[PDB]
């Protein structure tokens, strides 16, 4: 989940 | 009697999300690959969806006591709830009188038939404008609208979620702020509440549908590579 | 001395694959995500370049004797091509007046910086334009320029390839067809053969400096969300 | 390589 864990900070 | 700040500051900060990720004008849309009338509609509306997930993440961060989650039940949260936070946010655009959501122009205009073209069955899409047009009858004010948002994303009963004591608690509180807002605030809304709540059953059943049918599209690939990073990310099947 | 006919049906299955995979009007192009003028530009020449993979891949099927292969050498071949004859082919719509790639209308004309706006420099984009001017100032024939795709694509000293002499042989058969088409359907080319395969050793460092920079833009999210699952598949490092 | 190889038939 490495997009999300950048979208959430 | 009346609503305490707490509740209030909440209502604030919530309303106040909703329209820093909510573009009524829908002005990002020319930037989606256009809508084509196989599967022609399927990459307009998976970036269509895409855009909308970056949108719920925003506003999911902004929702008082989330950020303060680990970041993986943040993510599990996000995961499960998406396609629902998607339905309910889309009833914005949805209009009864032609049974569709308008979203700037006539390209925008999209019908139900427009979502077939995206690979999706009337086993899906039937219950799906059913809900929108109860959700679109009940006339919610604005806070109604957040906060049900809110309280679907925050559901304990997600697959992945580890603090379920903290995130019923999470949902809990922001239950007690929808119900004194309908208390208060909203005249004749002596059932609202009940049938709100019964809104996210129909949630559940249709976010189950879609998983069924973007299970099947994901497993051929000459459609997944028609998807985004993002949407194969959230709707997918990793841990 | 002349041409025998396998030689002649390469050279006619060849230019009839280049038809078959390459578009003059460019008119696929407005269904792309559309240009922008932070990386504004990285969502259409991605879309771009996801398009031209699918593309290569076409041609490379009909290549003789490509189909034969196994699809693991088949793969690494495309793999670690893709980019050169991304490279090869957009030099027929390169312009020595402006010095960019004219592809419909000024929306599709691309110059230099359009491509800086897609996370990449000028220690790729300068030897790149300077690899443009140097081909097109060969004039090659459609015979040529098919063919040098089709040597490029064959080349055995790729990183993955298992049978390099199957692969080696084709290629060499390929250089033979070229040898002979330049000595007699060329007049003047007495030195064209050489520079071509120089034109070859050009494209290795040229790949060598975009794959830098894509891992670049690859390991960060927010940038490698913009991709195409096809990009980040067959730019991507997995075996 | 899912895609790829589908692409390649
Ligand atoms: C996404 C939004 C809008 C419409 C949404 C809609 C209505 C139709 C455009 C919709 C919503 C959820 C699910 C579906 C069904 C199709 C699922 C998505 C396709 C994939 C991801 C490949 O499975 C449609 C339009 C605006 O209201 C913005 C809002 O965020
Ligand atoms: C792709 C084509 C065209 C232009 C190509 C061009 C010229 C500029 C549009 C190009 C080609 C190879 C590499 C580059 C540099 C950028 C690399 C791609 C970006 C990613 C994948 C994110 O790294 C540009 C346009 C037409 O000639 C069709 C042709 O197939």
């Amino acid at each position: 989940h490495k997009i999300l864990h950048r979208l959430l900070q | 009697h009346m609503l305490s700040d707490e509740q209030m500051q909440i209502i604030n900060s919530l309303v106040e999300a909703h329209h820093k990720t909510y573009d009524d004008s829908y002005s990002d849309f020319v930037r989606f690959r256009p809508p084509v009338r196989r599967l022609s509609m399927l990459p307009h509306l998976a970036d269509l969806v895409s855009y909308s997930i970056q949108k719920v993440i925003g506003f999911a961060k902004m929702i008082p006591g989330f950020r303060d989650l680990t970041a993986e039940d943040q993510i599990a949260l996000l995961k499960s709830s998406a396609i629902e936070i998607i339905m309910l946010r889309s009833n914005q655009s949805f209009s009864l009188e032609d049974m569709s959501w308008s979203c700037g122009g006539p390209d925008f205009k999209y019908c139900i038939n427009d979502v077939t073209k995206a690979g999706h069955t009337l086993e899906l899409l039937e219950p799906l404008v059913k809900f929108q047009v109860g959700l679109k009858k009940l006339k919610l004010h604005e806070e109604e609208h957040v906060l049900l948002m809110a309280i679907c994303l925050l559901s304990p009963d997600r697959p992945g979620v580890q603090d379920h004591v903290r995130i019923e608690a999470l949902q809990d509180r922001l239950c007690d702020v929808l119900q004194a807002y309908i208390r208060i605030q909203h005249p004749g809304g002596r059932l609202l509440y009940a049938k709100m709540i019964q809104k996210l059953a129909d949630l559940r059943s249709l976010n189950e549908e879609h998983s069924k049918q973007y299970r099947s599209l994901s497993f051929q690939p000459e459609h997944s590579m028609q998807l985004t990073p993002l949407v194969l990310e959230v709707f997918g099947s990793e841990v």
